[PDB]
């Protein structure tokens, strides 16, 4: 703003700035393994 | 004599980025006949 009145005179300025940032990140694995052998696919008693 | 002039503003911007992979996998394996070592690989 700038004004003028008679003599007199006045002037005025401004900025406001607001900024922001997020960074998300999220990860799983899983792993499951069942394995089984036989050798002796059969004992009986 | 009085004068006055004055202007004024407003603004902004955004911005996004966004990624999601998401992955399963499963086997299922039966060997019979064979011999140990190998029946395993």
């Amino acid at each position: 703003s700038s004004s003028r009145k008679r003599r007199s005179s006045s002037s005025s300025s401004r900025s406001y700035t607001s900024h922001t940032n997020e960074i998300h990140k999220g990860k799983s694995y899983q792993l499951l393994v069942v394995e089984n052998t036989v050798e002796v696919a059969q004992f009986i008693n | 004599t009085k004068v006055e002039h004055r202007c004024t503003t407003n603004k902004l911007s955004e911005k996004h980025e966004g990624s999601f992979i998401q992955g399963a996998e499963k086997s299922i394996s039966l060997i019979r006949g064979g011999r140990s070592e190998y029946g395993a690989a």
